[PDB]
């Protein structure tokens, strides 16, 4: 009667109820999240704002993605991080 | 040998020890089911080099009809490491963890009747008493003794 | 929509699906389709397809769902079940698209976001999983998981300080509730404490710990953490108190002795041995305090303490004694102490029948002398003298011929010597004694696998496998990776790259399973609150593939794939012959290499494999990339040097047709590490720096021929030195030299290989690789 755990591993996916919680002073805290969520969205918005305003010579892309065997998104990331210098980027990728 | 609680990082080496020593083998998702449901329960005996040499895969059996109790899903020690009491030291650490966390009352296991030496260790060293005979329990068609160990003494020994 | 009599049956299909009443779920599907007015309904054809995907019928499932989606593609349910369906076949890129399309028609559908977050945490999209969980926190701030998945999101992102606040306002709810489950609440606080300590708030964690420690059922966590925080804040009096109670709980654990040392701060070995000596006396049965001091004790203090340890185990007859000593043998100073002590035991037990003629105790049984000779066969086997090591274990066998542990050492001796075949013949006898111990079985089979005995070993493993199928198949079912790994290496050595590639791929399938297995535990653990361990699994899943099993697989595969590229000849069943004849070997070897590059960068063999791949692809900036990484670990590695020569030589010998951007990157970075040399001097310089290490000589004598093939006589003269003063003039390096002569890496040395073969046979007389023809 050795089950081998087959029957047990079915208790994991079994149906269950979503437990709830006593309502106590939550809108106080729930407003604090939108403060940290917004300053997350703000800080993340300005990071890509600096990255977008960078020169992107295309022939540099096709070279990095082929010499480093990385993808276009990764190759675009390295180039913008290095302000559009292929060497200064192709070197860091080697590291 | 170092004795310590088993973390998820250990389970793949536990399965390696299992498939080396026991014919009762399990899937990894089952090893996860133990370490992620009753993490305090399973323990390992490890080398200086992190090589698991003995293990205990423990579990809290879910019976609402009676008192809470534990179950050893698997226990094994390499033959290269006998006469070290790893079986005893491991069963003790797991048993206590059954009390601290889930207020466990006893603990159960099944064993081949042809394995008297292991049975004798449970019977004399660890006070495991036979509760029933479940025949042809293993795939080999061999009858297994359904042992039990009263944890009331150990729990009172700690209430102090 | 649907009629309230035919619609309320659709509400049944979902419950039957939510509760896995599948065959019932089909029943209410037939009740709606058999009505011709709705015989082709979008949502009904959709959910019936899914209810069939939870059964074997997947090919029909994609039809009925796609047909149902074609009927109504503006329905969130119809898109939802397509992603759910596609998720089961691990098309995450597509399933996550359907999840988004689904959300366009149902503005804030909860369950769609859960299946999204569940797939987002599986894909490790930690900032998207953040927002997807945040919506759930905005929508239902009363559901328990809504706060957990959010707090988990910040902890995975390493915003530790924020996640602590999140667990707090959730925890405030639990103390007020009278339905609180004590184990779940205990797990919650220990995760909250673990968050703080990961953020460096050690003081705050201790105050948090004490208050809720009464509420924490787990007492190993409470105390192991306390002893850790009390050391950080300098509280050595309280930390020493905690670790004494941890040693009482589990003496055998090592950290509690180290924690006691950190708390007590012993002045020197005398005051430091007292920590363990007190543990000798309080718990004498324990072996850990008897062994641990042998790591730092030296001279007289070490010899006195060692004498107690062996006498306790040569009498008690402990088989695993040499195992603890095994780690101590790095110190040759301590070896002579052991060698002299035990040969002292040997004599005094043979003539006077006791440990020491001077010690006044009852004479020892004849077992102790055997339990000694057990050690002295494992001793002289580690000091590379199997000649004398055999004369001990043999003389030990005539006394007792039924002791299995004597045979395991008889095989180990030949294993460390060159003969594997003779050793496997001894493991065969060991398992014959106890035929119910799968341990000796598995090791015999392993020893048989290593002797190119696949059929022999399968029959051995066949005893403990299921009797309804082949043993090999049962080992794949039960993820028996020591079997796949040793039998794949066994196949490869027999030039059966097809079968060997099979197993390497079967191993990766196991890692795919263990990586997929976590999915059902995202809702499970958030329900059971085992939050500490849930993370520790998530962090294990991320670096799962660094386990030594996958490296043993990818090694063989990449090695095999390179060997095929150079000299070429129910998911997909992996067919051997098809795998070997692959069009793109290098591109498949990279599939094995990429996990090595991301998860095991501290092992130099990773990058040196990346070279051998990217070298044959002429991706020069990748040859540079990996040599750089291998250089940062060992600048003098012999294999790395072979790579650097070819990198330097091919650049100069083929630089004209290279991009004016490569040469720029290729030369300034090269000059920083290579300097301005030529390949021959940089090789000669490497030989002068490393002339006393044979692995380094062979890797230079290989490169003097790669650079100047006319120096074959110098090359063979370099890599043949048998001066014992050399470092690593061992068995393996010598086999590599003879291999290299036969390999032609040093050119054709038919006349010369014989001399190295018969001379190495003089030093490893039991070595098969040096046996005359
Ligand atoms: O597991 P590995 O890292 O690959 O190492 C193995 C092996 O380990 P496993 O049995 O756990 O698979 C052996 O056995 P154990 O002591 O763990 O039971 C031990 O090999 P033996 O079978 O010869 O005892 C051996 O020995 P050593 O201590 O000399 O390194 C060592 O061997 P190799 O890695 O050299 O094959």
């Amino acid at each position: 009667k050795h089950d081998s755990g087959a029957a047990d591993l079915e208790r994991v996916t079994d149906y269950a109820e979503e437990k709830e919680i006593q309502s106590s002073n939550l809108e106080t805290a729930m407003s604090v999240i939108g403060d940290r969520r917004s300053r997350e969205q703000k800080a993340k918005q300005e990071r890509e704002k600096e990255l977008a305003k960078v020169t992107i010579k295309k022939e540099d892309l096709e070279l990095i993605m082929t010499e480093m065997e990385i993808s276009r998104a990764a190759a675009e990331r390295s180039l913008r991080e290095h302000m559009g210098n292929v060497v200064e980027a192709l070197i860091a990728l080697t590291n | 040998m170092n004795i310590r609680n088993a973390r998820p990082e250990d389970l793949m080496n536990m399965q390696h020890c299992n498939l080396l020593c026991l014919p009762e083998n399990y899937q990894m998702k089952y090893y996860f089911y133990h370490g992620l449901s009753w993490p305090q329960l399973s323990y390992i005996a490890e080398d200086e080099n992190g090589k698991i040499v003995g293990y205990v895969l423990a579990k809290m059996e879910e019976d609402p009809d009676d008192v809470p109790h534990g179950h050893i899903t698997s226990l094994a020690v390499k033959r290269s490491h006998r006469r070290l009491g790893l079986a005893q030291k491991l069963m003790d650490q797991a048993s206590r963890a059954m009390i601290e966390n889930f207020n466990a009352k006893y603990v159960s296991l099944h064993v081949r009747k042809s394995n008297r030496a292991a049975l004798h260790l449970y019977s004399n060293t660890l006070n495991f008493q036979i509760s029933e005979v479940e025949p042809k329990y293993y795939a080999d068609g061999e009858d297994a003794y359904a042992m039990k160990r009263d944890l009331t003494q150990m729990a009172d020994e700690l209430r102090r | 929509s649907l009629p309230p009599k035919e619609n309320a049956l659709f509400k049944r299909i979902l419950r039957c699906y939510e509760h896995k009443q599948y065959r019932n779920g089909l029943k209410f599907c037939k009740q709606i389709l058999s009505n011709p007015k709705f015989a082709e309904h979008g949502e009904t054809l959709a959910m019936k397809g899914l209810t069939l995907n939870c059964l074997g019928k997947k090919e029909e499932a994609y039809e009925l769902v796609r047909r149902g989606l074609r009927n109504d593609l503006k329905s969130h349910v119809c898109w939802h079940v397509y992603g759910l369906l596609q998720r089961s076949d691990k098309k995450y890129d597509e399933a996550i698209k359907c999840y988004r399309n689904a959300l366009k028609w149902d503005k804030d559908n909860l369950q769609i976001l859960r299946d999204l977050s569940l797939l987002q945490i599986q894909m490790r999209d930690l900032e998207g999983y953040r927002e997807t969980r945040y919506q759930l926190l905005q929508l239902r701030p009363a559901q328990r998981a809504s706060w957990i998945g959010y707090a988990i999101a910040y902890h995975l992102l390493e915003d530790y300080e924020m996640a602590a606040k999140i667990l707090e306002e959730f925890r405030k709810t639990q103390q007020t509730s009278p339905d609180k489950v004590d184990y779940e609440y205990s797990e919650l606080l220990l995760y909250q404490n673990q968050v703080l300590r990961e953020a460096g708030l050690y003081r705050e964690a201790l105050e948090h710990l004490c208050t809720y420690e009464k509420q924490i059922c787990d007492k190993l966590a409470v105390e192991e953490t306390k002893g850790e925080l009390l050391l950080q804040l300098c509280r050595l009096e309280d930390a020493a108190d905690v670790y004494r109670g941890l040693q009482e709980r589990n003496p055998e654990n090592w950290a509690y002795y180290k924690g006691l040392e950190k708390a007590l701060k012993p002045a020197n070995m005398l005051e430091r041995l007292k920590i363990y000596e007190e543990a000798w006396t309080k718990y004498p049965r324990g072996l850990v305090p008897r062994r641990l001091p042998l790591n730092f004790l030296s001279g007289e203090k070490f010899k006195e303490c060692l004498d107690k340890f062996l006498r306790m185990n040569f009498s008690k007859g402990c088989p695993p004694v040499f195992n603890t000593l095994r780690s101590l043998y790095k110190d040759k100073e301590k070896v002579a102490i052991i060698e002299e002590l035990v040969v002292g035991y040997e004599t005094s037990l043979k003539s006077c029948r006791l440990f020491n003629p001077n010690d006044d105790g009852k004479e020892e049984p004849p077992t102790t002398l055997l339990w000694v000779q057990y050690y002295l066969a494992q001793h002289y086997d580690k000091i590379g003298q199997p000649s004398i090591a055999l004369e001990y274990i043999n003389t030990a066998i005539e006394s007792t011929p039924t002791l299995i542990e004597l045979f395991l050492v008889k095989a180990k001796i030949y294993k460390h010597a060159g003969n594997i075949k003779e050793a496997a013949r001894w493991m065969d006898e060991a398992q014959a004694l106890d035929t119910a111990d799968r341990f000796i079985n598995s090791k015999c089979a392993k020893y048989m696998l290593k002797a190119n005995l696949i059929k022999e070993a399968e029959e051995m493993c066949s005893k403990f496998t299921r009797e309804g199928t082949s043993a090999v198949e049962n080992l794949n079912e039960m993820q028996c990776m020591w079997f796949q790994t040793e039998c794949a290496q066994a196949y490869k050595a027999m030039n059966k790259f097809g079968e060997a590639l099979k197993k390497c791929h079967e191993i990766e399938r196991h890692f795919i399973e263990i990586t997929d297995d976590q999915f059902d535990f995202h809702t499970y653990c958030m329900r059971k609150i085992t939050l500490r361990s849930y993370v520790d699994l998530l962090k294990l899943e991320d670096v799962l593939r660094q386990h030594p099993f996958y490296f043993k697989a990818a090694r063989i595969a990449i090695e095999i794939y390179l060997k095929l590229h150079d000299n070429p000849l129910p998911k997909e069943e992996l067919i051997p012959e098809k795998l070997a004849k692959v069009e793109t070997p290098l591109e498949e070897a990279i599939k094995f290499l990429t996990p090595l590059k991301n998860l095991v960068k501290n092992k130099i063999e990773t990058h040196l494999f990346a070279f051998e791949i990217y070298f044959r692809k002429e991706k020069f900036l990748l040859m540079l990339q990996s040599v750089k990484r291998a250089f940062a670990i060992d600048s003098s590695h012999p294999w790395l040097h072979e790579c650097m020569i070819r990198l330097f030589n091919t650049a100069v010998c083929e630089s004209k047709d290279l991009s004016d951007t490569v040469r720029t990157v290729l030369k300034q970075e090269m000059n920083r590490l290579f300097g301005a040399t030529n390949p021959k001097n940089f090789n000669e310089t490497f030989l002068k720096r490393n002339s006393d290490s044979l692995p380094h000589r062979l890797s230079a004598a290989k490169m003097v021929y790669y650079l100047d093939p006319s120096s074959q006589k110098r090359a063979i003269e370099l890599a043949t030195t048998l001066d014992e003063s050399l470092t690593n003039r061992n068995l393996q390096t010598c086999m590599e030299v003879l291999e290299a002569l036969y390999d032609g890496s040093l050119g054709d040395c038919k006349e010369a290989a014989e001399i190295y073969r018969a001379n190495c046979h003089k030093l490893f007389p039991y070595a098969l690789a040096f046996m005359p023809p």
